């Protein structure tokens, strides 16, 4: 720099000292004495090209933007033919927000040099960020094609197949980036995510804690491995990333909802109300964290706004029931709603087939349980499942049927879905237990539904239905023939791998059996 | 600005 | 304390409190009314708690013992300074820099007497003499500098600045008033990298916070600006300039309704004050709101009466209304 | 009695391009063309 600035003085009007000056600056860090070297070089004269590209990407690294557009705008015309420059000035048209001209420069980029992954890779991105898909993933695989290493186009395109759900396609897609790109964060996150969509986390939480090591203020993933980190079961160190997630940047209105849903949990239920309040603030439509927030308060009863809760509440829900994916209101809270029967019919249906969806993965092939009692002796097998055998309601209601049956002719199997707590009602169900089977020790739904199928289970019946604490995938696979609710939440789920409600003749008459989804069973009085 | 001065003198 | 040399009362003094170091002296004079310096902190006590003529009464004692101690002259003529007499004052400067011609301070008091009452180059002899006393005092040099500035006489002021900011480059005034110079000049960009020096070197030095956001809207770095006026904010939440031009970079970014939030958030803090009420009609006015945007101009046009910006803007409203002898009357 | 489900965006990815931005003069080789 010294001897640059000794020509400097040797000649005040040279020129291309000053844009090497410029250079050793920006190089340096003192980005602003770079700007001005550069435009007194450009001054000096206007057909020093270079110094035009050095300027204009000086400044789209610090975001000043439109100065940026000036100064590649005076360099095309003074060179239009190269594509560097197209490809940075596009970025910047990109960033500025006129999506349509990037998409325009970027195709001029390209056009220009062919063998130019980048171009490909960002106008992908600005398609799929448009919407017109059916053209992203082809530009990724003319990048791909193009350079197999190049780990971003990878990530993209593994996304968009994700969107599409060929998850085995896209986890292949992100080991090759990780493998490629050894500290590529994002795909780190992606993977995380799919691998909490597959349903195992220890490895899905060790690439979030990777991810989040590889970048610290990464609060999605804070996020994110928060919400497995509760989802296998509730650690409240759960809470506390998201309060991390929070710090880190405060506009981030799902953390405030995922951590006012853990107070919901815990219930302490009013500052759990103030932070679904703070996160709705914070972006007007949110509507899940909206509808919780309804029923929260409706359970401290606060009837302000009351009617038009209620209609707001019906108008988001029809919404996510027309575009037909998941209702933001939970099952359980929905008829307590205005909302129409076939609302509920459609909720029920929805949360159903995500079951369904969810044990696609593992994708067991059906059994040949059905159409005898001859190994069974005479006694059929009746199978209760249960989350709530112990200190429950449904064990304060139930206890007593299943161990006082008839064992004659039948014989029975308790399913503890949830891991037992010594308390005297389990006691009393282990000596009525005909047979007792916790399945607290088999997380993995598949290998349980295996266990039922050769248990030979005939006939189940559902004590949680849709209510906390339920591993209703296992119904879902329907490992034996008939299964059905019985003195559960009211209200059907609705999605085919039942087969009976429980009823009497007024409860659910026949002309109300269509606000139901299946058929009905009736019985004396109750 | 006063002195507020400390001297032995 | 008892029996010694009790310096504590200077020790609160340090504290900047009096009540305990008042009593203390009062005790000190009637047990040793030897010292006189004393004297002097409790005339420089009763200078910042504006006990104005008890300083007084007390340095005339100062005068009666040793009337050979310039710094009874010093805070005389600061006295005099927040009293007018600042002529008195500068004679007295003369005295005391003839009883101690090698005193710093007392140059800069009567420089400060002397800015007030007019004389520059008094006041350069000052500061220059002060700086041959010590080259060190590189605030002096910043104030130098000030002063040059003043006198339009930009390049060795910037000199000025720079050969402080070498003295102590951990500095920051000096980076800040070096900007503004450069910024006086006009190669902006110098005087933007020298303003973000300056808050890199300290988070609190508001007016540097005040002077780059400003430079910043006025070479339309929108929202580089924005950043720093936020920040300029968070440091002092509460005058109407900042938000003005905030409000401004706001409105020229688009985001319209803010700007007529933080417009009204300006005018409310400061009432008295035309140009919020003009750009605030205007922003109205582009928003379709028109029965109020005659309202606010009525407002500005009744606080001043030649604001002609808000006269043009009010007569177009009405020439919309075609009322156009008035609007040919506010015109003319 | 219930729980909710909370959404995970699926996030981008970018691509710079070049940026080291120098010059030089001299590109020429001359002889003397003297005598």
């Amino acid at each position: 720099k010294a001897c640059y600035l000794k020509a400097i003085e040797t000649q005040p009007n040279f020129a291309v000292a000053w844009s090497n000056l410029g250079c050793v600056f920006n190089a340096q860090g003192e980005i602003w004495l770079a700007i001005h070297h550069f435009e007194k070089a450009v001054t000096l004269d206007p057909n020093f090209l270079d110094a035009y590209i050095n300027l204009g990407n000086v400044l789209k690294e610090a975001r000043i933007f439109d100065r940026a557009v000036a100064a590649y705008l005076r360099a095309l015309s003074l060179s239009p033919n190269h594509a560097v420059v197209h490809g940075n000035l596009a970025c910047v048209y990109y960033e500025q927000g006129l999506i349509d001209l990037a998409i325009d420069t970027y195709r001029r980029a390209i056009e220009l040099q062919p063998h130019f992954p980048d171009a490909y890779c960002n106008l992908a991105n600005a398609l799929k960020e448009k919407g017109s898909v059916a053209e992203a993933e082809d530009c990724y695989n003319t990048a791909l094609r193009l350079c197999p290493t190049h780990a971003d186009s990878l990530n993209n395109l593994a996304n968009i197949k994700r969107e599409q759900g060929n998850i085995e396609e896209a986890v292949r897609l992100y080991r090759k980036a990780l493998e490629v790109f050894p500290e590529f964060a994002a795909a780190h996150s992606n993977l995380a995510s799919v691998l909490q969509q597959q349903g195992k986390l220890q490895e899905a939480l060790m690439h979030y804690k990777e991810a989040i090591r590889i970048s610290p203020t990464f609060a999605d993933a804070y996020s994110n491995m928060g919400n497995t980190l509760k989802e296998m079961q509730d650690v409240q160190g759960a809470l506390q990333c998201y309060t991390r997630a929070i710090q880190i940047n405060p506009a981030f209105a799902d953390a405030h909802s995922n951590l006012a849903s853990i107070h919901k949990d815990s219930g302490n239920i009013p500052e759990a109300i103030a932070s679904y309040r703070t996160a709705l603030k914070l972006k007007p439509d949110f509507p899940d964290a909206y509808c919780n927030l309804a029923h929260c308060l409706q359970i401290v009863c606060d009837w302000t706004d009351y009617d038009e809760r209620m209609k707001k509440l019906v108008s988001i829900v029809a919404d996510q029931l027309e575009k037909n994916r998941l209702p933001s209101v939970h099952p359980h809270h929905s008829m307590l709603y205005p909302l129409s029967h076939g609302f509920r019919k459609a909720i029920a249906e929805r949360h159903g087939n995500l079951c369904l969806d969810k044990i696609n993965v593992l994708h067991k092939p059906p059994y040949e349980h059905p159409k005898d009692l001859k190994l069974s002796d005479g006694r059929l097998r009746v199978g209760y499942v249960s989350s709530d055998f112990g200190n429950h309601p449904t064990s304060h209601l139930m206890q007593s049927i299943p161990g006082m049956h008839n064992p004659d002719k039948f014989e029975v199997f308790c399913y503890a879905l949830s891991p037992d707590d010594g308390t005297n009602f389990r006691v009393k169900v282990m000596a009525e237990a005909n047979h007792f089977i916790d399945l607290s020790q088999i997380p993995c739904n598949g290998k349980a539904a295996d266990r039922i199928h050769q248990d030979g289970i005939h006939i189940l019946v559902n004590m949680n239905g849709y209510t906390k604490g339920a591993r209703n995938e296992l119904f879902a696979l329907r490992p034996a023939p008939i299964q059905a609710m019985w003195l559960g939440y009211p209200g059907t789920s609705g999605a085919l791998f039942m087969d009976y409600i429980i009823t009497d003749q007024e409860t659910s008459p026949a002309e109300v059996a269509e606000q139901y989804s299946e058929k009905l069973a009736y019985m004396p009085h109750t | 600005e006063p002195i507020m001065s400390q001297g032995a003198a | 304390s008892f029996q010694g040399l009790m310096e504590l009362a200077h020790r609160e003094y340090q504290a900047g409190d009096f009540e305990a170091a008042e009593r203390h002296c009062m005790q000190l004079w009637r047990q040793e009314p030897d010292n006189t310096g004393v004297l002097l902190l409790l005339s420089s006590i009763h200078f910042e708690c504006r006990r104005l003529d008890r300083s007084a009464h007390f340095s005339t004692l100062a005068i009666k013992q040793n009337p050979l101690l310039a710094e009874a002259y010093s805070n005389l003529g600061n006295v005099y300074k927040e009293r007018g007499q600042l002529q008195e004052a500068i004679e007295h400067y003369r005295h005391a820099l003839r009883l101690k011609p090698d005193f710093i301070d007392g140059y800069i008091n009567l420089a400060a007497a002397l800015v007030a009452a007019g004389d520059m180059e008094g006041a350069v002899q000052a500061y220059v003499s002060a700086l041959q006393y010590n080259p060190d005092l590189y605030c002096v040099r910043s104030d130098l500098g000030n002063l040059l500035k003043a006198l339009g006489r930009l390049e060795e002021a910037k000199a000025c600045y720079l050969k402080a900011i070498e003295t102590q480059p951990n500095f920051a005034v000096a980076w800040s008033n070096l900007g503004c110079v450069f910024n006086a000049q006009g190669e902006i960009w110098l005087a933007i990298h020298h303003f973000e020096k300056a808050v890199t070197l300290d988070p609190n030095f508001l007016d540097a916070y005040i002077n780059l956001g400003n430079v910043l809207k006025e070479a339309r770095i929108f929202d580089r600006a924005v950043a720093a006026y936020l920040r300029a904010l968070s440091l002092s939440p509460n005058h109407a300039v900042v938000h003005g031009n905030l409000a401004c970079v706001y409105y020229e970014q688009g985001l319209i309704d803010l700007a007529i939030d933080t417009y009204r958030r300006a005018i409310e803090l400061q009432p008295h004050f035309p140009d919020a009420y003009c750009n605030l009609a205007n922003a109205l006015k582009e928003k379709g709101s028109v029965a109020e945007a005659e309202d606010c101009y009525n407002t500005a046009l009744r606080l001043c009466p030649t604001h002609a910006d808000s006269l043009n803007n009010l007569a177009n409203i009405k020439r919309e209304q075609g009322n156009i002898e008035e609007a040919v009357r506010l015109y003319r | 009695g219930a729980k909710a489900s909370v959404v995970d965006g699926t996030p981008l990815v970018a691509a710079p391009s070049l940026n080291a931005t120098t010059v030089v003069t001299t590109v020429y080789q001359e002889p003397i063309m003297s005598q």
